């Protein structure tokens, strides 16, 4: 569909093919993060530590019940149905998640059926198992400093400077968590929070809390570094300061007849001077389909290319013909440094500029010379089989494509400037030449 | 609103041992700092103790060290203090309080007795 | 160890009175100072503590300030009412505790 | 002022309406930042640990001092008077801080005649109080480390093992330091960097520091969100190792006759094909004038729109008429995603493109249909009093517009590319018919 | 080069000229890194802790040898040929990279005769001195932490409590392992990786690290945040979890005939209205050949700008017109926004925009008056020795261009429009008209 | 694989003192916790002690605390355990177990006796 | 201290019988509980860990589950060869070791 | 520059005690480590012990430790050695050194003595 | 415990001669080497410290070397001032203390 030997010789040498995943059919679990630790074995050297630090955690967490309460007042059995009237204002995905919160909230109230347990946690980790129906995992920051540093160290220093490192810890803990849990959460009803984001709570710990859900799969990184693992807020408590989680945990698949194609750009001459062409350089084909695709939102692997959902743009008919072997429409700029690639392997096969470099054959000893009406050369086995560049020798195979290629010769496209400020200069440039243009008629 | 009462012996024997009792209503004795303190008459205030009960926790006038004990009871919300080897200057009005301690919002490290009770007085001849 | 306080004070009515407290760097330089107050034959109550924070239910005729390893408390508006004894304290780093000192009576004329 | 009917009409749903604010009158106050711990209290486990520290540490502070210098030598009362060719080159930002700096030598005298005082403080957070001009707070780093931890452990550890953690921990705290206070730093003479920032040198405890102060107010955490409390550094002392900041503590002031529209995009139907406008979704309005917003700076809440600046920049003509009813001008992309919103809920009232989305009428049991000439569908109370779309059930109100809006129908602008690569291709084929035009007339 | 009298009256200031700097030339040096902690000390209350590490540990280490294989596999001795055939497709830095790691081969095997010495240190920093060819540091994570909080603790709290408190601690060095050592890590045979995240399988602790190489160097720090000091994987060991990195120590070489100059942009007045000019800020010039640079990937010092690589980018010629002296080709910017700054000092000497702002001469109390047909005033002590702007007052020097700069006028260029949307819509506009040109022709 | 093998005195008169040696073959003591445990002739399960040869730990019943005795040889790989002041009661059957315990992978803690020995029978008279 | 097991339990073949293991807070309620079986005349063998993991090689027939305080241990498929003593563990907190329970012996009908 | 001296009896009767002194000159003895070391005449050197006087820290050579004490005096800037029930093997010259030890800049951990006094002879008859 | 040298050494003028020193893990191979120089008559000086760094005023021609461990003092340029006595000595973790070589006595021909 691409014509890669065409492309090939205005320096997009063809690359890796990788496939193309997308996150889909979660399965939940809910637990329990608390966000006050237990002191009650230092309860003499505390101060009103605790009471200043209820104050200020109060104030971080009453916003987000407020909001949660918005959906959670005006939603109804019929199977659910919401007040719009009430709502007033919100996207499809802000409705959508409140479906999901009035789905949870069934689980919410059993496992709030645990209050005077949960309270009376005293370990990091803790599992509660009073029922089939009533069991959930309780992590409590800030709890391991307290149990292994500050309660061994107790009549060893003053109660006075117990206190002090106890209200250190605290505000510590306080101003990591307000960058997430603070008025940049402005929307809390919704699905979208990476589960390394919610960690913070637990002083970003992930991958424990990952561990208490119990799951094993071989696409665990995967999904974690592609951000689609999630996490939403379900229940605040105000007055035992701890808070309700739902996770979702995707599987990862494969979109059946798409492929994600990699160009790897390479310097090449014309007219006594070094260019590069400006193309795209990941280019997606779903069922024969031409698009771009905002691969800085996804994860690339050796084999794949993996995006919590589909991130495909469209793409101008100028360029989808440049793609196809219209190369005079393919658009070029100028090179001024000195770190632009030079050559690349493709199958084997390398394509060098040699007028930029130095190549030389190493089973003859011989240069290899490139003319000036050459944009660059493809070398393989059949004229050399052992080549040289700078300190780099290379055994090379057998080029699969025409056997005239070095003989042809191709149309070149026009030169642009892609700085951000030439894009205003231009556009102004262009603007007073239509203008002149249309004075010309008149007169 | 907390209050307390102190009850005692109105008159000690020399060299016999002084016992006092304090009473709490409002609030619970396992929850905060308590202290003891006296006044001869005509003269100035002296620190004895502070306790905390619920763990035990006790910090003592040097001066009066060797001759201070300390007891509670939670079920009827009580604490006790006992002086041995009483002498004609152990006569004075004695007074238990509450006696919280700690930093402010602005990180001042401050102790005070914010709630006193009446008192007792204890005369020995 | 113990506080310095002047044993006596007197100022006319209307006008206003300071008392003083002195202590060390173990005790005032470092930790902050309460201020008590004791009428004739009734229960003693907390005037001041943090060296200038009022407790509830206080005239604001009372303020109190700390300076270095010395500690004064003023009234100003002097009436008959405030005639009393008044004592300083603060705690000790090398007790544990509280120290108090003398005490200053204050008269009216 | 904006024509909200004639906007929906291309996918751009009103949104929620907000205030407008900006920080203004700051309140002052300085305080000691110490950045080396004190020791004396296991200075037989030192070894040569604390020579290297300050070695490294005051080739860190050095350059800070001497950029300090420059202003502070060339400045004189007259009121105050700079010395124009002894700075040479200088923006006014600069020179207004300059100014400022003049202004806090006077309380930096002050403070730093409690040297002495400040050199032996031995707890993390001590409070200087010996006169009322000299009063001020010692902030020291890794002291509670060293209390909490190192002291506690002497003798149940070798003195090596002591040595060996001091060191490691200094040299942490250097690593996190660099990035704040290094070569970056090229400008101290300025009062922009935030809080949060220079707590770095306090191990990015900003909580304890602004606790510190004494303030409050109910505007606290939007303040710190917005970037809006800033530091200047005053004095560099290379001997005693400390610096001198001086906090700048604002109040949120409301533009009055101000307010930020946002707009809620949804696709839209045409030709057989998906389409989404291409406009801006946060518009500001300021006395009936209209402009863009620099939005990514500033801090989004509930009801208004919080800003360390004014952040409006101009608009052309054909976007503002654009806005104002000429839907004509409005750009449209191509929709080749399946993530693009196709439904949205304002004021009570259902904007959905019933083209791609089943759109159901729940009080009756029968189906919403659209025709291929309509863009969209409002639905309100007056035809489907509850609707269903996928697994969403919604009540809805009555629309407060025209009763004829599904039958009047909608002029459509010209479609758009908006990739960045798709720009210069765009760019450089207008230019080629420019001069084809161009040539035309010559021949 | 550039005409810096007539970019003065379109408010373009010349600011301070700075030098060009580059890195070459490094040194290597091998160090290991060993990523799980000796527990020898408290063997008696570790679970299964260290089997589940482990397994998690090797989960995530075995894709980078895997990686490493494919070069080490086919690379041999004529000096050194690489297998083009296996390798299939590679860019010419991952060959390179490739042969560097060859090369580091040799000294990989001498350290690797030292595997039961490393496995058995018991240090966070360790010394290995065995012989002249087998000496390494070893750095060991999480072993500071073993040593001095949980060792001396036993017994003094409970054996779970300790288990448990391990744990922890190894979950959350992995949780902020995975973002440098995860699947983001695709290509492990190159050298770009900076030290800093490198080190972060020591902690974050670089420091240290650099601290054990033992070199001394003035421009260390400028190196550092240059990102010029990288490392590369060598080795790694799946069976004792160590791995070798070899870093690479460069320094920094001026380029003798370039210079970069930087512009303070002032606004100014024309047509009763406020302007700012769209020209880059930054101009690199080398052999007087004028280019832009995309500045934002270097470290700029008060002396110099340190790049890790030549970043310099083409410029239109339009614009280069423009910086020589031709203002009619200059683009600007409506100003609706009052952050935009209105003066600026250069050489001792004030250009200012009186309308805007008020402008008074302290040495005669009289106002400094602009007229509307000039753009802004320059303010030297021919005039005004000491001028007032608001709260800042300045003594100025001597105007070195021509003496008649307040009289002569300038031509001023197009207006132009610089959002993003805005882009799209005057593309879109210019495309129309030329549209309506074109068919004017036809009929 | 792993195995035990338990040795002892068939009888033990009363009052005397009663030793027992556990050999191990297929692992070394010096890497696992080991553990104890005896069963009178038609009774329950009864656990004795717990010990970590390489640091030198112990674990005891607190019944049985004051009468134990416990020791190693790393060189024949051996562990023996000693119990003094033997009465009628102290004949059972004796049984030495590999005892891991800790946390599982989802964080539940547990302990457990994996592999036994097939016990010595120790009779009093 | 000790675990309270039912004396005796029985049940016909081709049946299911569950058999109950009731402790406290400081050992079920905060650990996990293992099962033990003892055969006629024969070693004794670990059966279930951590509240439900079957060792290797034991039947699917043998299931487990805690709840509150105490513990179940449920045999499905009942056959012949499944009388023996069942036993039931949990470490306690303030032991630092394992409580045992006192025994279940299972006749099959 | 620092400087030390040591000061001593010339003779020492055998089972009495030996006590040295050493003067400093240019530093505080309160911000160092010293060590004293002696060397029998004709043989090699002996290490005895190190002190750090501002904390009180001591390290002794494990056969000389039960008969050597330690004492300083800050006013005079002076530090003395004891060492008790001498014979005929304790006849040696006695030097006083300061002792820094530490790690490098390069993480290498060491030990020196860097200023060495005079000496001083003394002989057991 | 104690570190091993030769007791004698001996080399022409303008020649080199090398003095080993021989110790354990616990000393040499993991803590750096000292080496001090007792000429006749005269106070003790330090020569080496840190395996390899020379003292302030100490001619080049000295030289240190470590491995394993073991150590190596290297003297180039032999004179008749250089002919003493040479120590070696290692701080040692099972003593909190330095430990010594027995010395080495130069004799330059
Ligand atoms: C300009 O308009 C023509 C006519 O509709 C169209 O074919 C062409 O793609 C447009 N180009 C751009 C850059 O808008």
């Amino acid at each position: 569909i691409l014509h890669y030997e065409k492309l090939s010789k205005i320096g997009l040498v063809k690359g890796v093919t990788r496939k193309y995943k997308i996150k889909s059919n979660p399965l939940t679990k809910d637990i329990v993060i608390k966000m006050i630790p237990n002191v009650s074995n230092m309860s003499q050297c505390t101060g009103s530590v605790m009471e200043n630090y209820k104050t200020r955690l109060n104030g971080i967490l009453t916003p987000i019940k407020g909001a949660l309460e918005i959906y959670k007042n005006n939603t109804h059995d019929l199977g659910v149905i919401m007040a719009g009237v009430a709502i007033g204002i919100a996207t499809a995905a802000q409705i959508t998640a409140g479906v999901a919160l009035y789905e949870a909230m069934k689980n919410a109230d059993n496992i709030n059926k645990l209050k005077s347990s949960i309270e009376s946690t005293n370990e990091a980790v803790v599992k509660l198992q009073e029922t089939a129906e009533k069991t959930v995992y309780v992590l409590t920051a800030l709890q391991d400093y307290i149990n292994t540093n500050l309660v061994p160290t107790i009549d060893k220093i003053s109660c006075k400077q117990t206190e002090l490192s106890l209200d250190l810890a605290l505000s510590k803990y306080l101003s990591d968590l307000l960058f997430v849990f603070g008025p940049n959460l402005q929307d809390p009803v919704s699905n979208s929070m990476t589960i390394q984001a919610i960690s913070q709570a637990f002083g970003g710990n992930y991958e424990t809390l990952l561990r208490t859900l119990g799951y094993a799969t071989e696409d665990f990184d995967d999904l974690l570094e592609s951000d689609s693992i999630t996490g939403q807020i379900i229940y605040v408590d105000l007055s035992s300061y701890y808070i309700i989680v739902r996770v979702y945990f995707p599987i990862l698949t494969e979109i059946q007849q798409a492929y994600i194609q990699e160009l790897l750009p390479v310097s090449f001459n014309n007219d006594n001077s070094e260019w590069i062409s400006i193309v795209p350089n990941f280019i997606l084909v779903r069922n024969t389909l031409i698009s771009n695709i905002e691969i800085g939102f996804c994860l690339i692997t050796k084999r794949s290319v993996i995006c919590n959902q589909d991130y495909a743009t469209p793409m101008t008919n100028n360029m989808r013909e440049c793609l196809t072997g219209s190369t005079e429409k393919c658009p070029r700029e100028l090179v001024v440094s000195s770190h632009v690639p030079r050559f690349a392997l493709s199958n084997g096969v390398l394509f060098a500029n040699c007028i930029s470099v130095t190549c030389q054959c190493q089973t003859t000893g011989r240069a290899i010379s490139q003319s000036g009406e050459q944009t660059l050369l493809m070398i393989d086995n059949t004229t050399c089989p052992t080549a040289v560049l700078g300190n780099v020798i290379i055994s090379l195979g057998k080029y699969l494509g025409s056997v005239n290629y070095n003989s042809e010769g191709i149309a070149i496209g026009p030169p642009v400037f892609t700085d951000k400020v030439d894009i205003s200069s231009q556009i102004s440039s262009m603007n007073q030449s239509l203008q002149q243009s249309k004075d010309y008629i008149k007169e | 609103q907390v209050q307390l009462q102190e009850s005692g012996p109105g008159l000690v024997k020399p060299s016999e041992t002084l016992s006092l009792t304090c009473t709490v209503s409002g609030a619970s004795i396992s929850s905060y700092w308590w202290g003891w303190i006296r006044q001869p008459p005509g003269k100035g205030l002296e620190w004895i103790a502070d306790i905390y009960p619920n763990s035990g926790s006790t910090n003592y006038n040097p001066s009066l060290k060797s001759r201070v004990t300390n007891s509670k009871d939670a079920s009827k919300n009580q604490f006790s203090l006992k002086l041995s080897s009483v002498t004609a200057a152990d006569t004075a009005m004695y007074y238990c309080a509450r006696a919280p301690r700690g930093y402010s919002y602005s990180y001042v490290f401050g102790h005070r007795f914010d709630v006193w009770g009446p008192g007792v007085l204890v005369t020995v001849s | 160890p113990v506080l310095t306080q002047p044993p006596s004070a007197s100022e006319a009515a209307r006008k206003s009175v300071t008392i003083s407290c002195s202590g060390s760097s173990s005790n005032i330089g470092s930790n902050s100072v309460s201020w008590y107050q004791q009428l004739p034959g009734t229960a003693l109550k907390l005037l001041i503590s943090y060296n200038d924070q009022r407790a509830s239910g206080v005239s604001d005729r009372f303020s109190g300030s700390k300076s270095g390893t010395s500690a004064s408390l003023a009234i100003s508006g002097l009436q008959t009412e405030d005639e009393a004894d008044y004592y300083c304290a603060a705690w000790d780093d090398s007790l544990s505790g509280p120290v108090f000192g003398g005490g200053t009576r204050l008269t009216v004329l």
